[PDB]
């Protein structure tokens, strides 16, 4: 899906198809380095993004005064219990939930 | 609701759940493991694979709320596209 | 807690105001007519509103019980500074009370917050009359 | 310790220490003070050496060198000027300006002549009054009041030609930051945008975007590769894409191009995004061929590459990003931050950050009288020197010697600065249709709360309409005009602080000090876990510990070490930066501080505060101790504030319990004339604004010394009171030295029906007493000037001098002017002037036909040497049918009927009110701040002290001003059985009296009869 940068020249791999293998190739233009293609999967063009939030959600946001702490709901893991939500800051209202008590930094959903 | 969805314009965009392009040339060995059954069921007894098919793949997948919604039909998505482009654009509708 | 089914039409978002402006227009009005019906047969007000010279019945309920709610571009206040109207509330503040609701009413006196939220609601009309003097003022010396 | 319920009395005192210190013009006092004690250093520092040319000669300026003012008053003798002096001599405030000159002439053979000027007159900058080279500053109350001056007049305008300026404060858009808007119809998605700059020096703007284009696009162009980014460089007409302006910045391989645009290589929805864009700028790699793109289409396209390889390079280290870099060697750091702004145009399309707001006010930067001139003293510096280009270059061929003191045109800047600054039109004179008019508007004097609500003003430069949410504690929300401009014209609250400007190097040199390796210093695979740093929008440096960084650097604000108190420093978190900020005409408010439960105010700091005599432990021990803070506009966005400490720091059912600050008493939001409103909470909000639009019109005793004025327009009351229900912020207003308005006995009744819901029924045995009456002073204008017909004051018989009317001339004494204590009736001569030529007749009448008593003539030269007078004719103005009251409560009315102490109906007590309003104006108007400042004036008058009617009290509702009014023997909700007037039969009803402040307006009858 992401680029794959040209070896020892620095730019990007077109793809291309090798008809005399029927084999897929990526290809630079300004040398003349190949590589066997592994992927067979050129790009994806994804229309819901149904995303997980959680990859973006950053464990920093746990020292900022700005924000609702709750007792309410314990750690995933650690068995500590301020938990302090927020909203998605993107359809959905959605509360997303981040430890504090810090080197935990979990992250989950309800 | 039969008259209430002949006036929207529906377009492929609204019904599609995400788009990628492969490269299987050979069907029976194709990226996906899971469509090889329906795959070869159209290749089974195939039709118009007469010359060349380009050996590409575009694989769009469909939706299930917004596709009982309209009462859409794979036929007439398939249909539409075969009358839309001609024959050379080898569609092949699948199973909701 | 995703536990609202959205309307048909709208999504989430839309439905969840619509779902919430309709409990403050109820309370809004019932604070409306019993305020009306409770004021006594010599109230000086009630000779200005039954006798029907000045209308308007609705200007006199603000007095009493309740101002009610505030808007600008008829959504109650957006969020304007990062998801906060205003610097002494939290984040995901969609309550009763950090988007506009008046639950003071003018003879009481009015929190200091609500006094901000009031002089936003009174900017928004306060220029469709300088605006509507040059579309009405305009119209009928055109339509002459 | 700690002080749980003496709040009320404590946070009116760290105020009182602040309008003590700070007042209400300082940020005209800072402002200008800071223009001519450095900005006006740097100017004549930055700008080059002359170095015009075999002889060649150099011209290198030095130290400059201010005065006090100081006329040089035509006589061949210099002497000094004072502000009474040059208001009534129609002068100009300004104080000489000097230079030393370093020349040196080069004379072929090796040995080389300097030269030397010392302090050589070049011109005048006009003095604010009372900023620290005025002659006013330096004198105590007593020394000031032997000059004819006021001890209350505030200063923050200076005199030119006579009338007194004001500069507006003109709001733009802030520089040297990303913005990143979007756009409805264009050719584009999610634009970008920077306006960058330095420190206020030339090369004013280059706003670079940065813009996406649509995925509208027709055919295999953009449609069957997806949308691409361009980038609208300034002098290029065109949209020179990206990748080719990083391969002009000596850059190749792809990876050196995207390791400065996106900085995870390992996340596939951005890596997606850049993809369409490296396909269109492929075929060019080497720096001289995409060098050769960009030149290419420039202001005059070169026919040589080796022009194009020439224009285009100084395109983009001169004129593309000026603050990030301006040397010739800036191309690695030029290559961060135009790969920042693409970094910031993915953000904003993917939709993975929100957008910037047009209107929010951390994107406003304010500008006061020292930016402002800084624009237009640099505008004629240049051109000084632009003369000297001319009068040398017509001197070389001679090459007898050269003479500067005769070169220097002295009347380039004493005359722009002062049309540009009488007028308006913010520029030069020769290209009208060009700049930015408006500023520079002239003073009132009507009221004292109009001159000061004058002064603190912004001017937006046109939703700019609408109230936008921060405008909580930095602008009036109430005080706006009505009519043509509704929110367009916007008067700062009271504590509010405009920032002056700062260096920021010892904060660069701070950082260094402790960490933050620069951009030499990045393998640029660390940079995606750092918080990076910005200071002036500048970008320099990363860290990876940032929650250090954020207690060390506030903690230097805290004790005033090295950063300043002035500059704000802001950390955003989920965008993972630090900004700083040494910026010059922010705005910023000052909050109290919480120390992770409640506050660092103590008892033992605000016991020192009371004895503010003998101590003087006034608010500049506080901000050092670290009890307050400044607090901006975009530092409001990531902080916690209480309303009060009362209740917001009690544990309830916990509401927040992180709060970060505290305000000091949430009723200073309110501007200057919204101050004067008592209980503002009580208001329907269409009516607080429309009496802070009135609070400039009611008349009053305006400055104390209207006896040696000569205005036109000086309305002055008799008997003016200060108000018996006020507000704790009318003594920081100055509102008991100098009040507006007369109390009145007030009721509210229906009546013979001359109250037709704008009207108001007198008293006209209370009028007889000196009730609102008020004097209306006028003032003339007279240049004698001779040219040639020239023209001389003197007596026209009528039979020697041509056309006149049949105003006797009686009046007139021997030379031409009227004594003072000589009755003018209408129309009838006041000065004889006659352009001689038999001669023409050029009288100047009594407009308006007043009939009122010529009091005062005074008789001076004018600015050239012509004889001058000034006339004032004043005369009294009893309040007939007709001229217009309104209270503080809005509901401005008119005077239907002036009835009699006969008629006017009698309390049991013998009390007729002197004013009656109509019933009807109340629940549709909407004020019922009417009827509670009609109860208080009723309990304060009796309980014998001045009542209380501060906005947000918490202690003064109706039922307690009720229970004390029952005290004395009344109905305690101020209702009163009035008799008849005519008849004596008792009334069905009673009526509500009580005594209310009422103005007298400007809209007379007689100012148009
Ligand atoms: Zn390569
Ligand atoms: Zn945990």
């Amino acid at each position: 899906v992401g680029i794959r940068f040209c070896q020892e020249c620095n730019n990007m791999l077109y793809p291309k198809e090798d008809k005399e293998n029927r084999i897929l190739l990526y290809a630079c233009r300004n040398c003349d380095y190949q590589q066997e293609a592994d992927n067979s999967c050129i790009y994806v063009n994804k229309i819901t993004h149904e995303v997980d939030e959680l990859t973006q959600i950053i464990a920093d946001v746990s020292q900022d005064p700005t924000l609702p702490r709750t007792e309410d709901h314990p750690c995933q893991k650690c068995g500590h219990k301020e938990a302090v939500f927020f909203q998605s800051h993107s359809d959905a209202m959605r509360l997303y939930y981040v430890c504090t008590a810090p080197h935990c930094g979990h992250r989950w959903t309800e | 609701k039969d008259i209430l969805c002949r006036l929207e314009h529906t377009t492929l965009r609204k019904v599609t759940a995400n788009t990628a392009i492969y490269y299987d040339p050979n069907p029976q060995s194709t990226v996906v493991a899971e469509d090889q059954e329906w795959v070869n069921v159209y290749y089974e007894m195939p039709d118009f694979d007469v010359a060349r098919i380009s050996p590409w793949l575009l694989r769009v997948e469909l939706d299930r709320k917004h596709m009982t919604d309209r009462k859409l039909t794979m036929e007439q998505i398939a249909e539409k596209i075969n009358a839309g482009f001609g024959d050379d654009l080898n569609c092949i509708f699948n199973d909701d | 807690n995703n536990e609202l089914e959205p309307t048909p039409g709208n999504t989430l978002r839309q439905t969840f105001e619509n779902q919430v402006n309709r409990i403050l227009n109820d309370a809004r009005d019932k604070t409306g007519s019993s305020a009306q019906k409770s004021l006594s047969e010599y109230n000086n007000f009630k000779s200005m509103v039954v006798s029907g010279a000045k209308g308007s019945k609705i200007n006199i309920s603000q007095v009493i019980a309740v101002v009610g709610q505030q808007n600008v571009e008829g959504k109650r206040i957006p969020f304007g500074f990062k998801h906060r109207t205003l610097p002494h509330f939290i984040k995901d503040d969609y309550g009763p009370e950090s988007r506009g609701f008046v639950e003071n009413s003018y003879l009481a006196g009015l929190t200091p917050t609500e006094f901000f939220f009031h002089a936003m609601g009174g900017r928004e009309g306060l220029i469709d009359t300088a605006v509507k003097t040059a579309e009405t003022g305009y119209i009928q010396r055109r339509l002459i | 310790e700690i002080t749980p319920d003496l709040w009320q009395e404590a946070c009116w005192i760290v105020i009182s220490s602040y309008f003590d210190e700070k007042g209400l013009v300082r940020q005209q006092l800072d402002s200008f003070d800071e223009f001519i004690q450095m900005s006006v250093q740097r100017i004549v520092e930055d700008a080059p050496p002359i170095d015009l040319q075999p002889p060649r000669y150099l011209l290198k300026f030095e130290q400059i060198y201010l005065s006090k003012p100081t006329h040089w008053e035509r006589d061949g003798a210099p002497s000094p000027m004072m502000p009474n002096e040059a208001r009534l001599r129609n002068l100009t405030y300004s104080a000489p300006l000097y230079v030393d000159i370093t020349k040196t002439v080069i004379k072929e053979g090796e040995e080389q002549l300097q030269t030397q000027h010392q302090k050589t007159f070049i011109g005048k900058i006009p003095i604010m009054l009372r900023s620290t080279y005025c002659l006013l500053n330096g004198l105590t109350d007593r020394d000031l009041c032997e000059l004819n001056e006021c001890p209350l007049d505030p200063g923050g305008y200076f005199i030119i030609n006579g009338s007194e300026k004001v500069l507006i404060a003109q709001e733009k858009m802030a520089t040297n930051t990303v913005y990143v808007f979007a756009k409805k119809d264009s050719k584009y998605a999610y634009t970008g945008e920077c306006r960058s700059c330095l420190e206020n020096s030339s090369r004013p703007t280059s706003t670079i975007w940065v813009s996406m284009l649509a995925r509208g696009g027709q055919g295999a162009k953009k449609s069957a590769i997806g949308q691409r980014i361009v980038a609208t460089l300034p002098y290029i007409k065109q949209e020179v894409p990206i990748i080719i302006v990083f391969r002009a910045l000596g850059f190749v391989s792809d990876r050196d191009i995207l390791e400065h645009i996106i900085y995870d290589f390992e996340d596939p929805e951005m890596m997606e995004m850049v993809k369409p864009s490296l396909d269109e700028a492929f075929v060019i790699q080497e720096q001289n061929v995409a060098l050769n793109f960009i030149g290419s289409r420039g202001a005059k396209p070169g026919v040589t590459k080796e022009k194009r390889i020439k224009y285009a390079k100084e395109v983009l280290q001169k004129e593309m990003l000026p603050h990030v870099g301006v040397s010739d060697f800036c191309e690695t750091k030029k290559a961060y931050f135009l790969g920042y702004m693409v970094h910031r145009l993915l953000l904003a399309a993917l939709g993975r950050r929100e957008l910037d707001d047009r209107d929010h006010y951390g994107n406003k930067r304010l500008d006061l009288a020292g930016p402002l001139l800084a624009f237009l003293f640099r505008g004629m510096f240049k051109n000084l020197l632009k003369e000297v280009r001319i009068y040398a270059q017509k001197f070389i061929d001679r090459g007898k010697d050269f003479n500067l003191e005769l070169a220097i045109k002295t009347r380039i800047i004493s005359d722009g600065l002062k049309y540009s600054l009488a007028t308006g039109n913010w520029g030069d004179q020769k290209k009208a249709h060009q700049a930015r008019a408006g500023v520079s508007q002239v003073l009132n004097r009507l009221t004292f709360a109009s001159t000061l609500s004058h002064l603190r003003r912004l001017n937006s430069p046109i939703k700019p309409r609408q109230l936008h949410n921060t405008l909580w504690g930095m602008v009036c929300p109430a005080e706006t005009p009505e009519g043509h401009a509704v929110g367009l014209v916007k008067n700062l609250a009271l504590m509010a602080y405009i920032s002056v400007g700062s260096q920021p190097s010892p904060i660069l040199e701070f950082l260094e000090e402790w960490s933050m390796e620069n951009l030499e210093e990045i393998s640029p695979a660390a940079i995606a876990d750092a918080t990076k740093i910005f200071v002036n929008g500048c970008w320099v440096g990363i860290h990876k510990d940032p929650e250090q960084l954020m207690n060390t650097l506030r903690k230097l604000r805290r004790q005033m070490d090295i950063i300043v108190s002035e500059v704000s420093m802001i950390r955003d978190i989920r965008e993972r930066e630090i900004r700083i900020y040494t910026d010059a005409g922010r705005i910023c408010r000052p909050l109290l501080i919480v120390e992770k439960q409640k506050l660092l105010l103590k008892k033992r700091h605000i016991d020192q505060l009371k004895e503010r005599e003998y101590n003087n432990y006034s608010w500049q021990d506080l901000v050092a101790s670290g009890v307050v803070e400044y607090i901006d506009t975009l530092e409001e966005e990531t902080v916690m504030l209480a309303m009060t400490p009362d209740d917001l720091q009690e544990k309830e059912v916990a509401y927040c319990s992180t709060y970060t600050h505290c305000e000091i008493h949430p009723s200073m939001i309110l501007g200057v004339c919204a101050s004067i409103i008592p209980f503002p909470d009580h208001n329907q909000s269409p009516r607080n604004t429309y009496q802070s639009a009135m609070g400039k019109q009611a008349m009053g005793v305006y400055i104390t010394n209207f006896h040696v004025r000569m205005d036109t327009l000086a309305h002055v009351l008799y008997y003016p009171q200060k108000p018996l229900v006020t507000t704790r912020s009318m003594e920081y207003l100055r509102f008991r030295e100098l009040p507006a308005g007369i109390n009145s006995i007030v009721a509210i009744a229906s009546y013979t029906g001359y109250n037709q819901e704008d009207s108001v029924i007198m008293n006209r045995s209370a009028v007889d007493r000196g009730f609102f009456r008020s004097v209306f002073y006028r003032s003339y204008k007279e240049q004698e000037s001779k040219k040639d017909q020239e023209e001389v004051f003197e007596k026209p018989t009528r039979e020697t001098c041509q056309g006149m009317r049949h105003a006797i001339y009686d009046k007139l004494d021997d030379d031409g002017l009227i004594a003072p204590g000589v009755r003018v009736s209408g129309d009838d001569v006041i000065i004889g002037k006659t352009v001689t030529l038999t001669k023409r007749d050029c009288s100047t009448f009594l407009r308006t036909s007043e009939t009122g008593i010529v009091d005062q003539v005074m008789v001076t030269l004018n600015q050239e040497g012509y004889k001058f007078c000034k006339i004032r004719v004043r005369s009294v103005r009893i309040p007939q049918i007709g001229d217009k009251f309104a209270s503080r409560h809005g509901q401005k009315g008119t005077c239907g009927i002036q009835y009699r102490q006969e008629d006017m109906p009698f309390t049991c007590e013998g009390i007729t009110p002197d004013i009656i309003i109509n019933p009807h104006a109340i629940p549709s108007r909407m004020t019922i701040g009417h009827l509670i400042e009609c109860l208080q004036g009723k309990v304060s008058a009796n309980k014998g002290e001045i009542g209380d009617a501060t906005p947000f009290n918490d202690a003064v509702n109706v039922q307690k001003i009720s229970n004390l009014l029952s005290d004395y023997g009344y109905h305690l909700r101020g209702n009163e059985v009035l008799y008849n007037g005519f008849t004596g039969r008792k009334i069905t009803s009673q009526i509500f009296i009580g005594p209310t402040y009422y103005q007298r307006l400007k809209h007379m009858v007689d100012d148009k009869i």
